[PDB]
RNA sequence: GUAUGUAUUUAUUUU
RNA sequence: ACGAAUCUCUUUGCCUUUUGGCUUAGAUCAAGUGUAGUAUCUGUUCUUUUCA
RNA sequence: UUUUAAGAACUAGAUACUAACAC
């Protein structure tokens, strides 16, 4: 009993966390296989985006977070930027194959 | 979860808000003049 | 830069007089965290405390005047006004209370801060009060009205001494991230840092005459001009920390207030530190409550006031036999910063 | 003996990535400008694409040595010590920093 | 080039300047300056004030306190005639509370400029 | 009143809300701000930077040193930096006579009988028979010494 | 695990979600900051890289490992020019601390380039910084 | 104040070819169509016949980051649509230049304020 | 007005200015619906 | 005896 | 010979997933009953390999 | 290039946590 007791520091709320998590782990990993065995009936169907709680919410994916131009300078980047969007549509262009 | 703070909230983060438009009580028209001294 | 170095063997600085203890003024049973006197009569302290209160001390006699009381937790701060019969006195409930001294009564409560509030100042020739405290801004609380009029933007951290002077840069504002800010209030935000200091600037002061403000650090003490905002000198001063408090002077003499418990006095032209003291604890007190919370000078010049953290008030004097006789204090030696 | 102060540690280090570029460079022979812009304020500097590579590879490398060095040093910290009493992972953790402290 | 690298920060700013004389003056801030000063601030606040009281909702608060447009060149001329209100319906139609984050925006730099063996012992 | 209602129901409330210090939620006040006035001396009382885990925990020192005043706790840390000791002195002393303080005000508040509160009771019997021991203890030791 | 572009995508959401809100608790925790940064670069996008660093220093300046790490972030990208601009930025706001004057310089050295190293260390010379 | 103080940015031509005009004034107008923040609208109907009444659909600090007549939304200087203009400043030099606008709400809120203007400002 | 705009459509008031629940409520339903010193003294001084 | 929280897609977005 | 470099190991330095508040220690700390869902504690008996 | 579980069958229930369910 007490070899049993000691061994779990959190209390009950804790634990609750640790289950709803997994809980919502489950539903990603149904709603994925979901979607994938409607690939292999090849309809696609699009996955949600979670709705909003207060009015303003923020859907990070989007749009840049909060955009910090990074600085001026005077060394010119401006030609690192291709090798970037070479770089950038090079790999998400990649993975969609 | 109960923790110590170890901040306060900076009054620029409310500096950027819009206003509100309620209007308080302690803020009607009181001792509404000055005392001078010679 | 060895000349910038020879240069400092030759001015030899102003000889100023030593100063002693005239007074002891028990009777707070707190901690004595501000203290500030008429701009005019010169009759009587007004003294903040860690028990709330604010008892009115008498300059001459050094007995109690009165109590004004009514403030729910400690009073870190005082202002008295010139032209006005008020006094502004702040404590860390998040309120400036105005108070009236004309019927010793409280009148106006000032408001709208995040948090508790840790100085005051009253801006000399406009009829307002400027505050500030943990949360980092400097408000302008126009008087009459109680509106906060302007928000004052600023640092990242509690704002420990705010310093409104008569014409341009008008607020001078000093934040535990180890900045001074200069402020200019009418186009809005700063004018100018002055950065150097390496930890939190605990104090300011403003020379009754020159305009300039001797701004404290931690353990190394430096000036500041204004307009420019120079750096001007620096006052010779090894790491005795921490600096509680500045006081400057009418005859340029300089105060701060160690926490070790040692006055630290000096020139102002110079840096030249003529005299340190141990300020004697007191009776029952446990050594490390010898410190030294708060400062200031009368108007006459002569007259030393200062607030211990072992709850009483300390008066100290201006020794007059001094000239030369033996007077000398530490003499003179420029050393490599 | 002992702590090094954060100065004198970034020369030392300094050091050590000279010496280690020396062996890059010496190495490469033992195996073996600035613009301006009137226009604008920018600045146009050109380098070979070369040693660019050999800078970010060495990086990496650098990344990656250190980062197994932590790792290994978790293997083998967390299986030795035996004594002191453990009810998780951050007993025996902050446990033996109180064993770090006398 | 020299210049180009580290632009801002320069030697001339760590330099105290009552080392070399003492006795070096600023003068006190005058008199017919303070009165400068003084009234720039004085009426901008005065303005300040007549706003936030005229913004709200004391129907007694008043008793306490332009043509402005070449457009384009002023092509079409104007005048700019306020619209009275409907006293019951709102004032500031789209006035609201709402919550921002702001962009805090600059190009330049303050640089912060200064000046572990026996301490840690210590500490 | 309805003033406001009115303006509540078009422009929502008001977005800042501060408040203001009260009868109860005191406390925390007195305490958050005390203690951010150590962590500045014990700040700059370190030489150099090593700041956040030695800060917290040297805060934790302080909690530690407090309720051992308390329980009256010599507390002896057995090595630790003097001057920090000093502080922590220092400051528990500020707080101890905050305590003692408000323990007797109320104490002769409740003599008069005047409308103290309920659990206000319940406290000052606290930090009452605390003194009352701590009177003890001292007059045994020095009927030892 | 992931699939395509879309899985891809949902996986960055959530991740974005949290750790954004972990970071809006805390504003300190700079480690966090850290770590998210990482991420950001694990998923190949720098830009969003570039302004996590940048509010990142809007917290705190005086860290410095963070402004290292937002070297090294813009150097394994083989990108050069921002580890400049970044550098007169860095030595500009801290010309006391040593480990940016080195760090620049070793980038020049691997680089080869001399005129910057000269004009450099004249510089950090001409300050009077110490032996 | 400063609300007013940035003044009107209007067309100098859907404003309307008469000698003189009457325009309203109302210190909180709309919010913008685009930040969501309050303004100052001005009326008018063009000339004092007009059967209908131009308003402005957002701010000044908004209608300066892209430079845009407040009501028309072309270009200020020539009389063209943002997807045209920077596509067609796009073109010359070769490839840049678009203004990546805010989805979500505090995202564009918050993106007002900066005052960078945007691409099709960038040059005009 | 008032109330159907604060989305209580459950709130009755008969025309001597009664107010009540039309029906029984689930409790978040009368957090929300608590009503004003103001709006009930207001209430109350039409009644007379 | 309960507050509290969660999901509730119907009307086919071009290869 | 020693200069230089890679790997491996030991030591030291730096601590890396390394205790995050307050109030009266926050207060209080056992005597029940039948059945039922679910966790788990022990015994016995037998047999020690590969390919399409 | 990684890996290997002693395996199978049989058995009762004691201490258990809790139950808007029964004085
Ligand atoms: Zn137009
Ligand atoms: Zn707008």
């Amino acid at each position: 009993e007490a070899r049993a007791r000691l061994l779990n520091t959190q209390g009950k709320k804790a634990t609750r966390k640790i289950r709803e998590r997994m809980l919502e782990e489950s539903k990603r990993i149904a709603e994925l296989q979901k979607r994938r065995e409607l690939k292999q009936a090849g309809i696609n169907v699009a996955i949600k985006k979670p709705k909003k709680k207060y009015g303003t919410d923020i859907d990070y994916n989007e749009d840049i977070v909060y955009e910090q131009a990074p600085m001026p300078g005077i060394y010119d980047t401006s030609t690192e930027d291709r090798q970037i969007k070479k770089k950038f549509e090079q790999f998400e262009r990649k993975v969609n194959r | 979860s109960h923790r110590p703070q170890l901040e306060a909230r900076s009054g620029a983060k409310a500096a950027a808000y819009t206003p509100t438009g309620i209007e308080h009580a302690r803020l009607l028209p009181g001792h509404t003049t000055l005392k001078y001294r010679k | 830069i060895v000349n910038r170095y020879e240069k400092l063997l030759s001015q030899r600085p102003e000889w100023h007089a030593p100063w002693k203890l005239s007074r002891v003024i028990n009777g707070h049973l707190g901690w004595v965290r501000c203290v500030a006197i008429d701009p005019v009569d010169n009759e009587w302290f007004i003294t903040g405390s860690n028990d709330t209160t604010m008892k009115v001390w008498d300059l001459a006699t050094g007995k109690l005047k009165t109590t004004l009381a009514g403030h729910v937790m400690t009073v870190r701060d005082v202002a008295v006004s010139d032209r006005h019969p008020y006094l502004f006195s702040v404590s860390e409930d998040k309120t400036v209370k105005c108070w009236d001294l004309e019927k010793n009564q409280i009148i106006r409560d000032y408001y709208g801060h995040l948090s508790g509030v840790r100085t005051v100042s009253i801006h000399p020739t406009l009829d307002l009060i400027a505050t500030a405290g943990r949360d980092s801004v400097i408000k302008l609380w126009d008087m009459r009205t109680r509106i906060p009029v302007i928000t004052l933007v600023g640092h990242k951290g509690p704002i420990n001494q705010v310093q409104c002077t008569p014409v341009d840069p008008q607020v001078v504002s000093s934040s535990t991230d180890a900045t001074v800010r200069l402020w200019d209030v009418v186009a809005g935000k700063t004018m100018k840092v002055l950065t150097h200091h390496k930890r939190s600037v605990r104090a300011t002061a403003l020379h009754p005459k020159e305009f300039s403000v001797a701004s404290a650090c931690t353990d190394d003490i430096r000036s500041w001009g204004l307009a420019e905002g120079s750096l001007l000198t620096n006052f010779e001063s090894e790491k005795t920390g921490i600096i509680n408090t500045l006081s400057i002077n009418q005859d340029d003499v300089l105060f701060a207030g160690g926490d070790n418990g040692v006055l630290s006095f000096y020139d102002y032209k110079s840096g030249h530190k003529y005299q340190s003291l141990a300020t004697r604890e007191m009776v029952g007190s446990l050594e490390g409550e010898r410190s030294v919370l708060c400062s200031t000078f009368d108007k006459t010049g002569l007259r030393l006031i200062t607030g211990e953290a072992d709850k009483s008030i300390k008066i100290w004097k201006q020794d007059e036999t001094a000239t030369k006789e033996s007077e000398p204090g530490l003499a003179w030696n420029p050393n490599l910063s | 003996r002992g702590g090094i102060s954060y100065d004198q540690l970034a020369k030392l280090s300094y050091e050590k990535t000279l010496r280690n570029l020396a062996t890059q460079t010496q190495n490469s022979s033992k195996q073996d400008k600035v613009q301006k812009d009137t226009k604008t304020g920018k600045i146009t500097i050109a380098d070979d694409d070369k040693l660019v590579n050999k800078l970010a590879v060495s990086l990496q490398s650098e990344s990656k040595k250190r980062y197994e060095a932590r790792k290994r040093q978790m293997q083998n910290a967390k299986t030795l010590y035996g004594v002191e009493s453990f009810i998780n992972d951050k007993n025996k953790q902050f446990n033996e920093k109180l064993s770090r402290e006398s | 080039l020299t210049d180009q690298i580290a632009k801002n920060v320069k030697l001339d700013d760590f330099i105290p300047k009552r080392q070399s004389n003492f006795e070096l003056s600023v003068p006190l801030p005058t008199k017919a300056e303070i009165q400068e000063c003084t009234a720039r601030t004085k009426s901008y606040i005065q303005r300040l004030v007549n706003a936030k009281l005229a913004n709200s909702n004391n129907r007694a608060s008043s008793r306490y306190v332009a043509p402005a447009n070449l457009l384009l060149n002023n092509s079409h001329h104007i005048e700019v005639v306020s619209k009275q209100m409907d006293p019951l319906l709102p004032r500031f139609v789209g006035k609201k509370a709402r919550k921002v984050v702001a962009p805090t925006e600059n190009d330049e730099v303050v640089p912060v400029l200064h000046m572990g063996e026996a301490d840690p012992n210590e500490w | 009143y309805i003033g406001n209602l009115i303006t509540r129901q078009f422009e929502g409330r008001s977005n800042e809300i501060v408040k203001t210090t009260t009868k109860q939620r005191l406390d925390a006040y007195y305490d958050l701000e005390l203690r951010n006035s150590v962590m500045d001396d014990i700040l700059e009382m370190m030489p150099e930077s090593i700041r956040q885990k030695k800060a917290r925990t040297i805060l934790q020192h302080l909690s530690e040193a407090w309720r051992c005043w308390k329980a009256n706790i010599p507390w002896d840390v057995p090595g630790m930096p003097a001057p920090i000791k000093k502080i922590i002195e220092r400051y528990i002393k500020s707080k101890a006579d905050a305590w003692v303080s408000a323990a007797h005000y109320n104490r002769e508040r409740i003599k008069r009988g005047a409308h103290v509160e309920k659990t206000m009771v319940k406290k000052n019997l606290g930090r009452l028979t605390r003194l009352w021991i701590k009177n003890e203890q001292e007059r045994q030791r020095q009927i030892q010494k | 695990d992931i699939l395509d572009l879309e899985e891809l995508r949902e996986y960055q959401r959530r991740k974005r979600t949290e750790y954004e809100g972990y970071l809006k608790r805390n504003r300190l925790d700079m480690g966090q900051w850290i770590r998210y940064a990482q991420f950001e670069i694990e998923q190949h996008d720098m830009r969003r890289a570039r302004s996590i660093f940048e509010r990142a220093l809007l917290v705190d300046s005086s860290f410095i490992p963070l402004w290292i790490r937002y070297i090294d972030a813009e150097l394994k990208v083989k990108c050069i020019n921002h580890a400049r601009n970044l550098m007169n930025r860095a030595i500009s706001t801290l010309p006391r601390v040593d480990k940016l004057w080195y760090k620049y310089l070793i980038v020049e050295e691997s680089l080869n380039n001399v005129e910057i190293v000269r004009s450099l260390y004249t510089k950090w010379c001409s300050l009077e910084p110490g032996v | 104040d400063e609300i007013n103080e940035p003044p009107p940015n209007i067309c100098e031509q859907c404003l309307g070819d008469e000698a003189n005009i009457r325009m309203t004034k109302i210190p909180q107008g709309s919010e913008c169509k685009i930040c969501t923040l309050p303004f100052t609208l001005y009326h008018f109907k063009t000339s004092k016949r007009s059967n209908n009444i131009i308003k402005t659909l957002i701010c000044v600090r908004c209608a300066t980051q892209r430079n845009i007549c407040q009501c028309c939304m072309l270009d200020s200087r020539w009389h063209i649509p943002i997807q045209l203009r920077d596509h067609l400043i796009s073109l010359v030099n070769e490839e840049n230049v678009m203004t990546e606008e805010a989805k979500n709400d505090m995202m564009k809120r918050f993106l007002s304020l900066k005052n960078v203007k945007l691409g099709g400002a960038q040059i005009t | 007005l008032l109330i159907h705009r604060k989305g209580l459509t459950y709130l009755h008031l008969d025309y001597n200015f009664n107010l009540k629940p039309t029906k029984t409520l689930t409790t978040k339903e009368r957090k929300k619906s608590r009503l004003g010193n103001s709006f009930h003294l207001m209430r109350e001084l039409l009644k007379m």
